[PDB]
RNA sequence: AUGUGGACCCGCCCCUUGGGGUGUGUCCAAAGGGCUUUGCCCGCUUCCGGAUGGGCCCGCGUCCCAUCAGCUAGUUGGUGGGGUAAUGGCCCACCAAGGCGACGACGGGUAGCCGGUCUGAGAGGAUGGCCGGCCACAGGGGCACUGAGACACGGGCCCCACUCCUACGGGAGGCAGCAGUUAGGAAUCUUCCGCAAUGGGCGCAAGCCUGACGGAGCGACGCCGCUUGGAGGAAGAAGCCCUUCGGGGUGUAAACUCCUGAACCCGGGACGAAACCCCCGACGAGGGGACUGACGGUACCGGGGUAAUAGCGCCGGCCAACUCCGUGCCAGCAGCCGCGGUAAUACGGAGGGCGCGAGCGUUACCCGGAUUCACUGGGCGUAAAGGGCGUGUAGGCGGCCUGGGGCGUCCCAUGUGAA
């Protein structure tokens, strides 16, 4: 199906992910559908998580499924405003 | 036949100036006329006029030259150092306004024909059109 | 050796045999209807075509035909059947046909 | 040519003709040394030049120059070939790598030592 | 937008099909001279209605046979065998060009 | 690399007085002082009119050997000031003078650029409180260049920063002799430098 | 059986290629499991819609040879049928006699294409290796099965070649998956660690699988950063330089003038990891310490502390850098011009010098310079180059004036030009 995961784009020992809409069958680092955020897991930058929250709602509305870790960051930006 | 009227005129001029003639006759065309309008207004000749030669229409073209210089070879400096037909039959040349050449860093002109009419480059860059590049005349 | 997913091959056979019968049923039932229609036996001929359209859709319930592979086989069938009954026939039972 | 002619025919480009058929265009070829002859140079020079017919693993049969002083190149010694026309011998367009396999490198040189493949003098 | 082309019927010897000669002028990449060029299309004529000679519009269609993916849209101007002739003559010069002579 | 050999033999080859011995090329013995002919068993014979190449060359080894930099770093620098906006000539010198090994020499912490290099390499110098041990680190404007808390009491610093009392620094540095912390105010301009070097050649040399 | 609905044949209307509505007739549905058990969870059937992925069709672009000029029989079209998810000569019977080609068909040679890469002032030239996209293959040839999807690399059948087992009848195989061996070759790595991170399959979940992956290993192969810090004389058992066993330079350059402190030693020691899950709220509530680190005790931080690797090419001109000796068209150098024949800055050593420096040189190949295939940008009286001359086909090119169209040309807006 279509998913929302992380595609690793850093350097050796330097990870930087790209929250991405993509067909699961596709390579991890190959041609995705749309970028909807980035994640720096080491918080070396004061802005280490961005999310186009408007857009996430669009892909979650046509049935994108996130991974456990992608779901984390979506909640942190408050994609699903559980309130 | 004649295969190129504009080139022909541009040459007749170039030839006649090298021998410092007064005027020079070129057979008449609404198009050629529209070009000499530019050559006058940009200051390369004194002007043209529709004289009729053997009951057939021509265009006397009165040429300008610099002042009588000194030393050996007193002949004056040309006002027209250079004049060259660019788009020719079987080799049509078109520029969009982004691609119009600045001739000689602007010390000379490039006549070109557009859907707005026959203009210089500075003129056609003003109105934002391009077209058939007709010649340089620095 | 012996990847235990040659069990997949054991099943392909079991399936292949299941499909292959349903096809032959449709095939020898569809000829029977055409051949009953090329004789004016209109009552018997629709009694059998009606049965054949049924096995057609049934066989399209599982993976054997699915899709418009079935639709097509029904289109080709009722079209052939009606024409032949139109060489002098009058659809008596007129089961699966609408006129 | 007219413009219509450039359109019809056109320009034609230039082929590289390699002055070294070290077959696969490799940078070196191994070869088994056959004749270890001696050739007299041409036009304006005189000497006894040391050449070697070499049987290539590329199936080739080419002659190559033995640079340096003396060699040790027997009827069946094995050797490595590189590029290098020798202006003075015609037909000779390769060199031998002194210091590899049977072609022991020149001895006692103190200057251009990475050519001629002489190790560091133990002068330390 | 299904591509649409304008061209000349040059063949009617087929059943329900016409050959159309679509010309296309365009400037040359390196030398910039404007060059004519042409290509033939087999086009669907459902009623053997378009006769040899006229100019038609060709429209991109669902495939109909091998090498035949256009139907004839509408006639533009009727007969003009000057173009067929130009084409018929071009074809006949091949009569030479071989191992001997031919018709010039 | 870094060259690192006999220096006051280059004072002589370029023929222009050079300060590689930092303290010593001032007193009457930079070797230049009363021996200005080039080295070798040939430094006294007469020089033939050099080819335009040699001129361009010598003008480049001059500039490079002033800053004690490997040709690898140098060309990589010039090619950056070529790509950079503005006059390709002077931008170069501003980059060379933005090198932290040089800034530490310009701020009078060591006497030569050489000794200055070794003070960076040994982490005696801080930029903006943090230690830095890279002679090629590029100081930016607004970067205060201090001296290591550990090394404040060290012999060579006490001596070398003392003689800085009274002296003036460039109109693009601002040192404070008290806390031993200068600051990089501004990228130096061509007239700010007294380099006996014609960069116009150095440019031309690489345009070959 | 049930008919929410959908499929088929005739129709009816809208639409216009097989799009949507509609009537008669016919035909078609289903699966159970778990429970903190009668209501929750994960499933199941038919239909519409979305999203993702893909099939097919068309315009245009896409190397060399004309010492390959004619090519074509399912070949081109038609009706009808077969096949398919679907168009189609994809396939089949019957009919017509067509189709393609100098704007290069047919043939041969070569080659995965591209985003890009290298070069060039640019136009252009060269290329397609890592990374990303598409295609094709999985010892060679062919074929179908299963299925949403395959003509299926670690699935099936047959034939061919190779290897292995063989009781001689018959059987087993397929690293162009990670590693590794072997052969060939100028030349190309560890049978390593790990499921911690990201991603995939399955599972309600706990989890399981994952040589995808994240890491470490080897190799100056590449790029980048960095160290070797520097103040002093000169007796040849065959081995310290420069006018004959003779005239200065090396050279501020040292085996030791102080300073700092690579290696090394001692102690602290990480980011990468918060989710899945448990717990309150409704089985996603700002509580989970529930737990998780291969790299690795490494990066990094603090203390102790030693003066501590330099090599390679070149020095006739192009081309930065010169002298002494040996050698005498010999030994040899050489990219091109060239040097060696007794006085050699060219060979071989030496001293000195120039260039670069953990690298420096050689060879190979590409672009450059080369305006030397010239569009930008070349030529043809004698330097290479006007056809022996004509006639004329196709093609290219086309005097003055007016009017219509807007194909070329120009302008604005817009979609696309992924990473
Ligand atoms: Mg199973
Ligand atoms: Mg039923
Ligand atoms: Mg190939
Ligand atoms: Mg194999
Ligand atoms: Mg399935
Ligand atoms: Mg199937
Ligand atoms: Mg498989
Ligand atoms: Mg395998
Ligand atoms: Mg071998
Ligand atoms: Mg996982
Ligand atoms: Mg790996
Ligand atoms: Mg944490
Ligand atoms: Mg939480
Ligand atoms: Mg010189
Ligand atoms: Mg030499
Ligand atoms: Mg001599
Ligand atoms: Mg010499
Ligand atoms: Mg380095
Ligand atoms: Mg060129
Ligand atoms: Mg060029
Ligand atoms: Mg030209
Ligand atoms: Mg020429
Ligand atoms: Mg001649
Ligand atoms: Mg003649
Ligand atoms: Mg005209
Ligand atoms: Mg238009
Ligand atoms: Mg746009
Ligand atoms: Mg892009």
């Amino acid at each position: 199906m279509v998913k929302i995961r992380l595609a690793r784009f850093g350097s050796k020992h330097n990870p930087h992910y790209r929250i991405v809409v993509t067909d699961a069958r596709r390579k991890r680092d190959g041609k995705y559908i749309e970028k909807i955020g980035y994640y720096d897991p080491r918080k070396t930058t004061p802005d280490w998580l961005k999310v186009d929250v408007e857009r996430a709602r669009y892909w979650l509305s046509v049935g994108a499924q996130p991974t456990d870790t992608a779901r984390r960051l979506l909640r942190q930006a408050g994609v699903f405003r559980q309130e | 036949m004649l295969t190129d009227p504009i080139a022909d005129m541009l040459t007749r001029i170039r030839n006649a100036t090298r021998v410092y003639k007064e005027s020079t006759d070129v057979p008449a065309s609404r198009f050629k006329e529209e070009i000499l309008r530019i050559l006058a207004r940009e200051g390369f000749i004194k002007g043209y006029e529709r004289v009729d030669v053997d009951g057939k229409p021509y265009l006397r073209v009165y040429l300008k030259y610099g002042p009588r210089r000194q030393g050996p070879d007193p002949r004056p400096e040309q006002v027209i150092h250079h004049i060259r037909r660019i788009s020719k039959p079987g080799r049509r040349v078109y520029v969009g306004v982004k691609e119009i050449p600045r001739v000689r860093r602007g010390l000379g002109i490039a006549i070109l024909s557009t859907s707005k009419g026959v203009l210089t480059d500075r003129e056609a860059r003003k109105l934002g059109v391009g077209g058939e590049l007709i010649c340089e005349v620095w | 050796r012996n990847l235990s997913a040659l069990k997949r091959h054991r099943q392909s056979l079991k399936r292949r045999l299941r499909n292959k019968a349903k096809k032959s049923a449709i095939k020898t039932l569809s000829k029977k209807a055409i051949q009953l229609a090329q004789e004016g036996k209109a009552e018997e001929a629709l009694k059998i075509m009606r049965k054949a359209e049924s096995l057609i859709d049934k066989a399209a319930k599982g993976s054997t035909l699915h899709k418009n592979a079935a639709a097509r086989r029904k289109s080709r069938l009722m079209r052939k059947v009606r024409q032949l009954l139109e060489a002098a026939g009058a659809p008596l039972i007129g089961g699966g046909l609408s006129a | 040519p007219t413009i219509n002619q450039l359109v019809r025919k056109g320009r034609e480009k230039v082929r590289k003709k390699s002055k070294v058929p070290a077959l696969k265009g490799a940078p070196f070829r191994r070869g088994v040394c056959t004749v270890v002859r001696t050739v007299t140079p041409k036009k304006p020079n005189s000497a006894l030049r040391k050449v070697a017919k070499v049987r290539l693993t590329s199936g080739y049969e080419v002659t190559a120059y033995i640079p340096g002083e003396g060699h040790n190149l027997q009827e069946h010694s094995v050797v490595l070939i590189r590029g290098g026309r020798v202006k003075d011998l015609p037909g000779v367009r390769y060199h031998i790598v002194r210091g590899v396999y049977d072609a022991a490198g020149v001895k006692d040189r103190k200057k251009s030592r990475s050519k001629y493949g002489t190790k560091k003098p133990k002068e330390a | 937008p299904k591509k649409v082309l304008t061209g000349v019927v040059v063949s009617d010897k087929m059943q329900k099909t016409v050959t159309v000669l679509v010309e296309r002028q365009f400037p040359h990449p390196l030398y910039g001279k404007v060059i004519k060029r042409s290509k033939k299309y087999l086009a669907h004529d459902p009623e053997e209605k378009y006769k040899l000679g006229d100019v038609v519009e060709i429209i991109e269609s669902r495939p109909i046979s091998k090498r035949k993916r256009f139907r004839v849209l509408r006639l533009v101007e009727s007969g003009r065998m000057d173009l067929v002739e130009k084409y018929l003559i071009r074809r006949q010069n091949y009569q030479s060009l071989s191992k001997r002579g031919g018709k010039a | 690399g870094r060259y690192i050999g006999p220096v006051c033999r280059l004072c002589r080859r370029e023929g222009v007085k050079l300060y590689l011995k930092g303290e010593r090329c001032y007193s009457p013995k930079c070797a230049m002082e009363r021996r200005p002919y080039p080295p070798g068993q040939h430094g006294q014979k007469r020089a033939r009119r050099p080819s335009d190449y040699a001129v361009r060359l010598r003008e480049k080894q001059k500039l490079r050997r002033i800053y004690g930099i490997s040709e690898r770093q140098f060309r990589n620098l010039f090619e950056e000031a070529s790509k950079k906006k503005g006059v390709t000539g002077s931008v170069f010198l501003g980059l060379l003078e933005s090198r932290l090994d040089n800034v530490v020499y310009r701020l009078g912490f060591a006497v030569s650029r050489r000794q200055a290099r070794q003070l960076v390499r040994h982490g005696h110098i801080t930029v903006n409180g943090r230690r830095v041990d890279l002679p090629s680190y590029r100081v930016r404007p607004g970067d205060e260049i201090a001296v290591a808390e550990k090394s404040r009491n060290l012999e060579l610093i006490r001596q070398n920063l003392e003689a800085m009392k009274g002296r003036k620094v460039g109109p693009w540095l601002s040192l404070d002799v008290e806390g031993m912390k200068g600051k990089f105010l501004r990228l130096p301009d061509r007239e700010d430098l007294a380099l006996p070097v014609n960069e116009q050649l150095v440019i031309e040399f690489y345009s070959r």
